[PDB]
This record gives C-alpha cells, structure tokens and sequence, in this order.
C-alpha cells in the first residue's frame, strides 16, 4: 500500500536546473516528516534534505546548501526538490524517504539499505 | 494463617525465600552503572574499549566490566545486529549514559555522525539519557588540517566565517588552525545538544586521541555529574 | 532491461490482486454489524498485583492451566507466578539481561526466552534434581529474538529481527524450516488454534501467513502505514488483528483476503504494543504507549473500555484460556491481573 | 462570649488545617507504595509528628485558656510531655532531612549506588524520637514535681535549665541546618536564585518560628502577656507550614498527590 | 543481485494471485455467527458472579 | 543419581544419646524440606520430625518432642537427628525423606535408605484405618486397597491430601500417588487413586509379580502426619 514514486531527473549540463517530484500514497502525507536522500555512483546512501510536517523546519546537508530547495505540498501529497547550479559530483540516484512513525522529530533508519519506506529512485547525470 | 493447608504454607515460605534472594539481587543491581557504547565503522570504539578494559579490569551484545575508584561500570556494545536500530535501541532507555564515539578526521562522514547524534538525542525513549561524546582521532585530525588539500569549508560552508572564541583555552603547542577546527567540530554537536535539551539532558564533549589512558576517569566524572543532577532533580533543587 | 520488465510485471500482478480483492467486497463489516446490540462499557477492576521484577517487564505468557504465568524482565530474570495466590513458584536468572520474549509450553515442562543475544534458551522446569536447568540453546538467527511460540515439547517457532522466522527441532537444536519473506524486522507471531499455520507481522506494514508443514508464505496483508508490533489469531482461526505504530488496530480475514475493520480514534496518537481477543472473540484488548489499554468492540469498532492502572508504557498483554482474567505487564516493573465485576 | 467563641473557632480551624495536611501526607505515603525511599520515610515521620501535634496539643488547649476548665495536674504533665516531645521530634526530623539532602548533594554516586539500609531507617526514627523525649521530658517531670497555679513546666523560675534545654534543642538544630543548607548552596554555586531563595526560606521559617519563644522565656527566666502568647503559637504554626515546604516540594510525594487526587 | 529478488517477488505474486476468495458478506456473517454463539462462555463479557471468580 | 545415605545407627542403652545423619547427593539439598520417619521392627511407618527448606519451620511428633532435635547443614549437605534419653520404644529403622512444596510439586517422592537402631532391655490426630491387613493375589488380576480417615481430607483449595506409598520386601517405601489422584513419576499407569473426602481406594489393574508388598496410606492435611496400618499383598 505505502508507495513513494519519484519522477523527474535526467541528463543535464553543469550549472543546469532540475525538479524532482515524489508522489506519495498509502498513508497520510501530513503526519510524517519527509526526506530526500542520495546514492552516488559506487558510494553509500547519503542524506540530502529534510522537511517537517508543516514545512516550518527545513534542513540541508551543507554541501548543497543554497543550491537545493525542498518543498512540500500536503494537499497534492507531493514532495519537491529544486536543484540549481548542478555539479559533476551531483550525479546520483535520488530517493524520497518517509520517517517510520507519525508525530515524531527523530527519524531512524532513513538512509539504511533495504529500508521499507523509500522510493525506487530517479537517476540524475550531470555530464557535459 | 488459618484457611491455609500444611502444603499451602510451605508454598508461602518458599515464595518468601525467593523474595529474599530477589532483595539480595536488587542490591547488586543498584550498585553497578550501565552504559551504552555507540559509534560507526570508523569510530575506533573497539580500540578504546580494548585499551580501557585492559588497564582498568556471533554474540548479539558484548559486555565489558570495569571499575574506577571502587565504583563498577558495565558497558554494552552492540554487535552482530542489523542496520536498522529502531526497535533494539529502546532496550537501553534506562542506562546511565550513552557513550558516543565520533571519528573527527573524517569530513566525508561527519554529517552522518551529526545525523546519528540528532536521532539519538531526539528519540522519545532516549529523551532523558545524557551522552558522553568522545571525538576520537585528534592526532589524525591534527595532521589532516595542519597541511593538506582537505578543507572543512567544502563540506561545512560556514567554517570560513568561523573564528575561535576568546575563551578558547587550547592545549599548549597547538597550531591555531588545529584548535579552531577542533572547537568548530565540537560546536557542531553542542548546537544540537543545546537546541532541544530543556533540562534532564546534557552532552559531555571530549577530545580523545587513539591511545589515551585517562578515558575511564572522563567517564567516571561524567557519570558523577549525571547522578548528581538526578539527585538535584528529585529534591526540586535545580 | 530485465529488471524494469520484472518490475512492470510485479506491478501488473499487484493490480490483478487488488482488483480481485475489490471484486469480492460486497459490503463492509460495519454495515453487516449495524443492528446488533452494543457491548456497553466493560469495566474491569484489578485483582492481583505482582511485584517481583526490578526492571522493565518486556514479555509474559499465561499457562495453559490458566493459573500459572511466566514473566521476563530486563534485569535478566524470568519469574513463574501462581496468579491465584500471588506466590512465586520459580525464579530463573538468565545469562543475558536483554530479553524480549517469553513462552510457556502447553505441556508445562519447559519455558523459553530470547532477546538481543540472537539465541533462544529452553529451560526444563520439571527436573528430578529439583532445579530449573537450561535444556537447550538454539543459535541460528542473526538478529534479536522478537517472539517465540511452542508447538509441542519438541517444536518451536521463532521470529527474529533479521526478516526471518524459523521452525526448530529442540532435541537436535537445528532449524527444521525457515521463513524468509519479510523485508523488515519481524516483531510478533501468533500460532493458529490447530497449529498448522501462523502469521507474522514485521516492520514493513505487512503481515504474512505461513504454513509450518511446507514452509512457504500463503497470503500477504498490507493495510497498515507503519511498523506492526503485535498480532493475534481470532478464536476460530479464520481472522487476525494487528497493532502498529499508527494508532490503529486492524482486522484481517484469511478467506476474504482483505482488511475488514479499523479500530482508531482521534485522541489516540501513540503506538500499539500488544493485542488480544476475549474468549468469545468480541473484545479486542490493545495496549498503548500512553500507559493505557483499550477494550474495543471487535464488531462495530466501538471503544468499550479503558484499563488505566499502569505508571509506564504497557509492553505485554495476555488473556487467560478460560477467558476469566487479563494480565498486563508494563515498563514500571509491575504486572496486573484484571477481572470483571457482576 | 462571642469573642471567646470566635477565638476558639479560629484555633480549632488552625488545628484542623494541621491535622488535615498531615493526614493527606500520610494517606499519600500509604496509598502510593512507591514512597518507600528513606526520604519518604523521614517525611512520613515529620508528618506524623505534626499530625499528633494538631490532634492532641491544640484541642486540649482550647478549653484550658478560653472556656476555663482546669484539667488537673496529671493531665497538665501529660499534655506538657506530649507537646514538648512532638515539637522536638519535628525539629529533629527537620535536621535529619537537611542532613540527608546534604548527603545527596555532597556525594552522589554513593547516595545512588553503594548506600543501602532498612534497619537504619527504623533505628534513626527511634533515635530521633528518643532524643526528642530525653531533651525535655524527665526535666519537665522533675520541674512539675518541684512546683505554680498556671499550667506551666514550673522550671521557668530557674534560667540555667531553660538555657541548657533551649541551647540544645534550638541552637544545635539551627546551626546544623544552616551549615547543611549553606554547604549545598556554596558547593552548587562553586561547581541559582531559586535554590538560594528556597534554602533561605527553609532556614528562615524555622528560625522565625522557633527563636522568639525561647529568647522570650530565657529573658523572663533570668529577669502572661500579649507577645508571649504569639511566641507560644508560632511554634505550633511551624507545624502547619512544614507539610507544604518539605514533603510537597519533593518529586515523589507530589507525583503521588497528583495521581491520587 | 536485484534480478533474483525481482524474480522471487514476481513468483510469489503469481502464487498469491491464484487464491479463491469468498465475499466479505459471508466472512462477516461467519465472524458474527461465532461472536454471538460463544457469548455466554466469555467471563470478560457478561461476567460471572463473585462466588465463581478464581481471582478476587 | 539422587541418593540419600543414612548413618549413625547401632545399639544404645536406655537413657543414652545418639545422632543420626543423612547425606544427600545428586540434587539441590537446600530446596527441599526434610523429614525423619521411623518404622518399628514390624509395626509400620511412623513420622518423627520435619525441618523446612530454610530451616525456619520445625515440627516434632509428640512422642519425641523434648528429646529429639532435627538440624541441617546445608553447605555440607547433611541432615541430623539428635536423640536424647533414648527409651526402649525408640528402636526402629529411620528414613530421611525429601519434600518440595510449590503449586504442583510432589512431596515425599524419594526416601532414604534407612539406618537401624536398637535399645537394649494425640488429642487431635487424624486416625487413618486400613482394615484389610492381608490380601491374597495372583498376577494378572486387579486388586483394590481401601483407606479411611476420621476427618475429611478435602480442603477449601479443592485439594485432597492423601498419599499412597508402597514398601517392597527389604526396600524403602516408594511414593505411588500424591494428593489422592496424581501419579508419581516412574509409576506405571496401572495404579490409580480415587477417593471422596473420607473413603479412598487404590486400584491396580495389571498386577505383576513385582507389586507384592505393603501399601501405606498417609495424610498431609495437618501437621502431625499420620500413616495407615498397611495392607500386605502377597502371592
Ligand atoms: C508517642 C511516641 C512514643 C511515638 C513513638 C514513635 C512512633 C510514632 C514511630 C516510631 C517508629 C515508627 C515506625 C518505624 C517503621 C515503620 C515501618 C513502615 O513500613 C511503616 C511505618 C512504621 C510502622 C513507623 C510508624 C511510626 C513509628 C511507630
Ligand atoms: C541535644 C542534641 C545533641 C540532640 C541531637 C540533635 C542532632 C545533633 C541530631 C538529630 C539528628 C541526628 C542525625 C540523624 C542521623 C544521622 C545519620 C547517621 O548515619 C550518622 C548520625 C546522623 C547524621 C545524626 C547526627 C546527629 C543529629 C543531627
Ligand atoms: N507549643 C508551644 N508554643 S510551648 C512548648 C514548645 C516546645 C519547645 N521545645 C519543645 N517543645
């Protein structure tokens, strides 16, 4: 039942822009804090961005701070990531992840392998 | 007394003799202080537990017993478990403290450690357990920042706008770059510690080398402070 | 490529199963149970309080004779209680103090316990030497033991936090069968009344129905939104109930093969940790992390009562085979027996 | 007389307030069953002393001074013995509680892990009650054997006995309590307004409630009025203030009160 | 190694898609026919008198 | 395996003193209450003394009260009976008996070996009668032994406290049935016990040649444990 389907993301030149979307179904979108995580080619899962239930609290990973923006549509049940001024090290598989429990601040096991509540991912290739 | 058979009274006597041994076990349970050791692959916690159990004398949990100034510590290190810590970290909700080991000289996996610390700090069942934060590999960090292509600004952009405070109190002989990096890294965790503490919750950040002898004393003093604040809280003092 | 085609075929099969399940939904359970009398208000009073353990009680299991009981607490102890007289029959220290599960053999000769040691320990209660002795240690799983259930004196099913259940041979100590369907930590399991099937709920919002004799999953039920912590079979064995992190219990049927009723309320926002049915199967007893326990009308989903007597989170809940009393353990090291009043 | 009736009603209300507060303290102690720590035991002992004060001393005192009815001589001796025993027991329980807090702050790992005692608590209660009696009882009996018409100890004529009794029963407790509280404050500041204010209030209530009567009786003995009666009643008023200050400001007892109510 | 897992999941889905299912009306009626046939044998529902309680 | 060995018997003059010891091996000696039971040369079993598991409760028979004393050395696994002012009626064989008490335990399960003693030259007792003192039997035929007490042995627990023991010729007694219906471990399913408050019956169905001996009937309802006369089954 629980489904997080990501869309958007493809070949783009350095300095370009992209919009990743994540449509959520099978649960109540408004009670869960939601994350964007990333797996680089030949690297472990890395946490990129985070947005709370209402959207007041927004956090980034620092290495992409100022160029990425995470957005939340609770009525359309969508999670957005706007990626600006991409770099050759920004190419990776991006996943849209949900925290395991509602009404909680902590989010365990989000970036783990074979995590239950996570999308299949969209590939982004920043290559000239 | 009455309405009890001859065997129904020996049953009560056996139950009371069981309660006697339970009362004896309660004492030894209360005497020891239980700690939870946490870290990552490159933390180096194995080195610290080996070199601390040696000088201060596929299982799912490893236990280490040590003693400082005639007080007993029992430390638990997880092992042979899987990568999802949601449901086995709720067991250690009544331990005295969570020792948390961080590899300081690894900039690539420092935000991972920060997120681990955040999740541990904000957990509902670990919401009242203090953390003894060890920042291992200060020697490797020193030689890493002293001269090399690695810079903390590429991963944490605000390092270039960071200056060491007036009350730095650095160790003698430290290059100002090394000490600035040290307190930047420590502040990265103290920020999370102070962002949601609201009492009953204190982080104790230390700088540990590879082989440091005074690691049992650090934990002993931190546990002293932790228990002292428990006593203060029970009497509505502070 | 091959993986994409396989994924599309899997989605097509998911759609086919969903349409087949939707085709047989003539009417809801709540419409069918819309004229029967409501249960009322189930006021249950405490009768016995058992005060032996020194730390969090993590699990318990009633005896088949409905009088003896077992309880495990994380100080590292396992106590057998005479519920009628509050006496202590046995007190067993354990090698590992991190214990998450209990079992009481239907014969009554053995007990079992496991936890963060990845080992299930079987203790022989009826020894000629007057002791309680460790009969066996089963050491196959690579994750913490979440539940265990005896079949007879020589068979036991265990579930571990490594996405695996296992049917063992106690005499040989070797895994007879392995169940490898789940993709998350299996948190509980309930044996069918005839002990020819069972169900397992795990931390992926799915429950699976396994066949012990052939070791393959029969059906999968995915209705929850978060990790499932409890499961129990309906008294007739044709349904079950699940409690999860979201403050909802759910009733699933093995013949209609879909969810039938949801038990939830707006005020409840915590997670369920233990479920059970009464002897007739009309009351669902759900233990919560708000230190309370809720008696739901399993039909009509109405909330019938509350058992508010614990000072900390309720972890384990069980019902006497006679249906006479309910034993609830909690993290405040106390265990309470509750009974009705006429 | 209307004024006498109103005065007796007010004193009876004060006695009822003391009795009621201590009754709720004791009831919480019995009901919770989680208040088996030594601190809760000492709080219960203090509450028992204050409850017996309110239930024995004041009600027998209502007729003797307002609606004149001379109880007698033996009844006067019994009343004096009970009153002095209960007041000194309350003071010594206060001192013991202050010492226990000083122990909890001074050493914490030992006050949490190593220390243990069950017979120690009962022996300590018996010791504080025994000292409370032995301070005044026998000397009050000797003094009443000495005597006069007014129901008084009778040793008030001699100032040496009063000096010794007051010096012990007030100076030693007040010095010990001040020393313990000041150690707590200074060793927590060395290692904060609320803590200092609470300690100062705890010391000041005891000092203000127990000094004036002793000082006035020493002055009158070494060489009855309107100020002597107030000095008489302040010692009893401490017995009303104590339940709300020491027990109700402890986490376990207030949790029990919240749960029961 | 995703091919093996995908094949296993697809095979399990085919195994689960061939199950015969009864209507929810019949299953609901069966669960009721059990709940109001053992009602008098439930001490937790219309309880027993105090002279028949083992616990008291 | 389990073993209780008695020592200290012999020949004593009247008015002397003598100590008997019972050494236990193969089981947790400290978890069992312990009994001393004496059998006259030809006059059946008779209870003597009892000491508890933690040695906190001690009972003596009124015949030996004031003379005998029962003690217990737990670290050395020994049970002592000190007898002072030995009469001429104290000549008998003494047995040391286990009894563990919890909800579903089996008291009097294992009996000691027994030591002999030869000496040269009451108001409220549940009297138990075994009227049939001799029964002629042949193998393969069922036999029934009857017992009867004075006071009813049924308590408010629903438990009836009757114990059936079998002493084979030249051997120490053996517990067959505890609490009038339960079957002790190692006892063949042939034996059965059925009683109603005051009248009790032991039934043997497939009687073999190893079942010849004296059957004894005991009550554990009250403190002065009382035995029956003893019914003898012989070929
Ligand atoms: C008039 C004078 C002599 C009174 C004597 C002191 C009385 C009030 C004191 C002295 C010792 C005290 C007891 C000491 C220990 C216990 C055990 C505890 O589990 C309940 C309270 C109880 C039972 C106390 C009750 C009060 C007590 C009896
Ligand atoms: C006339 C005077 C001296 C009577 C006694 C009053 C004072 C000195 C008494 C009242 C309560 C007493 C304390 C009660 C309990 C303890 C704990 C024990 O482990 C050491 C002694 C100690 C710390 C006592 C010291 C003396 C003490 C403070
Ligand atoms: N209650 C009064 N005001 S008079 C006696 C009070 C007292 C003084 N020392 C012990 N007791």
């Amino acid at each position: 039942q629980v489904q997080l389907q990501e869309s958007g993301g493809g070949l783009v030149q350095p300095g370009g822009s992209l919009r990743l979307s994540c449509a959520a179904s099978g649960f109540t979108f408004s009670n869960y804090k939601m994350n964007w995580v990333r797996q680089a080619p030949g690297k472990g899962l890395e946490w990129v961005s985070d947005i709370s239930q209402s959207g007041a609290s927004i956090s980034y990973t620092g290495s992409v701070k100022g160029r990425f923006t995470i957005s939340r549509d609770n009525a359309k049940n969508t999670l957005y990531l706007q990626m600006n001024s991409l770099k050759p090290e920004d190419t990776a598989v991006y996943y849209c992840a949900r925290c395991p429990a509602p009404f909680t601040r902590d989010c365990f096991d989000v970036t783990s392998t074979t995590y239950a509540y996570r999308g299949q991912g969209t590939q982004v290739t920043v290559s000239s | 007394g009455c309405t009890l058979s001859a065997e129904d009274k020996a049953a009560v006597e056996r139950s009371k003799m069981i309660e006697k041994q339970l009362q004896k076990d309660k004492q030894v349970y209360r005497r020891t202080l239980r700690l939870l050791l946490l870290g990552a692959d490159n933390s180096g916690k194995s080195t610290i537990v080996k070199q601390m159990r040696i000088y201060h004398v596929t299982s799912g949990i490893f236990e280490t017993k040590f003693q400082v100034d005639k007080v007993n510590f029992h430390m638990f290190d997880v092992g042979a478990q899987r990568d999802e810590r949601r449901k086995w970290i709720q067991c250690f909700n009544d331990v005295t403290a969570i020792i948390f080991v961080v590899d300081s000289s690894d900039y690539n996996r420092l935000q991972e450690a920060l997120n681990d610390f955040k999740s541990i700090w904000n957990n509902r069942w670990l919401r009242t357990i203090s953390v003894i934060l060890f920042l291992n590999k200060q020697d490797l960090l020193a030689e890493k920042v002293l001269a090399g292509k690695s810079k903390i600004e590429d991963y944490f952009p605000e390092f270039a706008r960071y200056t060491t405070p007036e009350d730095a109190t650095p160790e003698p002989g430290e290059d100002p770059r090394v000490t600035r990096a040290k307190y930047f890294i420590r502040k990265e965790f103290v920020d999370i510690s102070t962002a949601s503490g609201d009492g009953r919750h204190i982080c104790y950040p230390h700088f540990t080398c590879s082989v440091d002898t005074e690691n049992a004393r650090r934990i002993f003093n931190d546990c002293k402070d932790i228990i002292l604040q428990m006593n203060l809280r029970e009497y509505n003092l502070v | 490529s091959e993986l994409d085609q396989l994924r599309q075929e899997a989605e097509q099969l998911k759609n086919q199963i969903r349409d087949a399940r939707k085709a047989c939904a003539d009417a809801t359970l709540s419409q069918i149970t819309n004229n029967i009398d409501p249960v009322g208000r189930i006021q249950m009073r405490t009768r016995r309080t058992l005060r032996g353990h020194l730390a969090k009680i993590y699990a318990m299991h009633w005896g088949t004779d409905s009088r003896l009981l077992v309880s495990a607490s994380q100080d590292g102890k396992l106590i057998i209680w005479d519920s009628y007289t509050t006496n202590k029959v046995h007190a067993i220290p354990l090698r590992s103090s991190w214990v998450m599960t209990c079992a009481y053999a239907p014969s009554g000769n053995y007990v079992a316990c496991g936890g963060l040691d990845n080992i299930c320990s079987i203790y022989n209660l009826k020894t000629r030497e007057g002791n309680v002795r460790v009969s066996r240690e089963l050491a196959g799983h690579t994750g913490y033991l979440s539940c265990c259930r005896f079949l007879d004196d020589n068979q036991i099913v265990t579930s571990s936090g490594d996405t695996t259940c296992a049917l063992w041979d106690i005499e040989t100590g070797q895994q007879t069968t392995t169940f490898t369907g789940h993709t998350g930590d299996v948190m509980s399991l309930s044996l069918a009344p005839d002990t020819r099937l069972f169900v397992s709920g795990a931390c992926d919002a799915s429950a699976k129905l396994w066949d012990v004799r052939e070791g393959m999953c029969r059906q999968t039920f995915t209705g929850h939104e978060s990790d499932i912590n409890a499961i129990c079979f309906f008294p007739n064995g044709n349904a079950f109930a699940t409690g999860s992190d979201d403050a909802t219990c759910r009733l699933f049927d093995l013949r209609a093969d879909q969810e039938l009723m949801t038990y939830s309320h707006d005020n409840i926002i915590c997670g369920i940790t233990s479920v059970s049915f009464s002897k007739s199967g009309r009351l669902l007893l759900a233990g919560y992390d708000d230190f309370n326990c809720n008696v739901w009308d399993a039909l009509k989903a109405d909330r019938a009562g509350v058992l508010a007597g614990h000072d900390n989170r309720v972890s384990c809940l069980g019902v006497t085979d006679d249906g006479m009393a309910v034993a609830t353990g909690s993290w405040d090291s106390f265990l309470k027996i509750w009974n009705g009043s006429s | 007389l209307s004024t006498r009736v109103t005065l007796a009603f007010f004193m009876s209300l004060v006695a009822f307030a003391i009795m009621l507060g201590n009754a709720l303290v004791i009831l919480a102690f019995v009901v919770d069953k989680n208040l088996r720590h030594r601190s809760s035991y000492f709080f219960l002992n203090l509450a028992i002393s204050d409850f017996f004060v309110g239930v024995i001393s004041i009600p027998l005192y209502i007729p003797h001074t307002l609606f004149e009815w001379d109880f007698g001589k033996e009844i006067c001796v019994f009343w004096l013995t009970t009153d002095y025993l209960l007041c000194t027991a309350s003071v010594y329980n206060i001192v013991l509680i202050s010492y226990d807090r000083y122990l909890s702050v001074s050493n914490a790992v030992s006050y949490r892990t190593q220390h243990t005692g069950v017979l120690k608590i009962v022996t300590l209660m018996v010791a504080v009650w025994v000292l409370a009696f032995l301070v005044n009882g026998p000397m009050i009996l000797v003094s009443e054997s000495w005597k006069g018409s007014e129901c008084e100890p009778g040793f008030f004529s001699e100032w040496y006995i009063l000096a010794i009794t007051s010096f012990l029963e007030f100076v030693i407790p007040v010095i010990l309590v001040a020393y313990f509280n000041m150690n707590i404050y200074w060793s927590l500041w060395k290692r904060a307004r609320r803590l200092a204010k609470s300690l100062a209030i705890l010391l000041g209530v005891f000092a203000v409630c127990w000094a004036p009567y002793s000082l006035f009786t020493i002055v009158l003995s070494f060489y009855k009025s309107v100020w002597y009666r107030i000095a008489f009643w302040l010692q009893w008023f401490n017995s009303f203030v104590n339940p709300l200050l020491y027990p109700l400001c402890h986490k376990r007892f207030q949790k029990a009160f919240l749960k029961i109510f | 190694a995703s091919i093996a897992q995908a094949r296993k999941l697809v095979e399990q889905l085919k195994m689960e898609a061939n199950i015969d299912r009864i209507k929810v009306s019949k299953a609901a009626a069966d669960l009721m026919a059990y709940c109001e046939a053992h009602a008098k044998e439930d001490p937790l529902l219309t309880p027993v008198p105090a002279s028949e309680n083992p616990f008291r | 395996d389990v073993q209780l060995v008695e020592s200290g018997g012999g020949l004593v003059q009247p008015g002397g003193s003598r100590k008997l010891s019972c050494s236990a091996s193969g089981f947790a000696f400290s978890s069992f209450g312990m009994h001393w039971v004496r059998q006259a040369p030809e006059k059946g079993l008779e209870w003597v003394a009892y000491i508890s598991s933690g040695s906190g409760t001690i009972y003596y028979a009124d015949t030996v009260k004031g003379r005998f004393t029962i003690s217990r050395d737990d670290p050395k696994n020994t049970l002592f009976l000190q007898m002072t002012s030995l009469r001429s009626e104290d000549t008998a064989m003494y047995y040391c008996v286990r009894s563990i008490y919890y909800y579903g335990s089996s008291p009097f399960d294992f009996w000691g070996q027994g030591t002999t003693l030869t000496v040269s030259s009451g108001g409220s007792d549940i009297v138990m009668t075994q009227a049939t003192s001799s029964v002629p039997v042949t193998p393969g035929e069922s036999v029934s032994i009857s017992c009867r007490s004075s006071k009813s042995l049924l308590h408010s627990n629903g438990n009836t406290y009757l114990y059936w023991f079998l002493q084979r010729p030249g051997q120490s007694p053996q517990l067959l049935i505890y609490r009038m219906s339960n079957l002790a471990s190692g006892v063949p399913d042939r034996f059965s016990g059925s009683g109603s408050g005051t009248a009790f019956t032991l039934t043997i169905s497939r009687l073999e040649a190893e079942d010849v001996g004296v059957y004894y009937c005991m009550q554990h309802l009250e403190y002065p444990l009382t035995f029956g006369a003893g019914t003898k089954l012989e070929l």
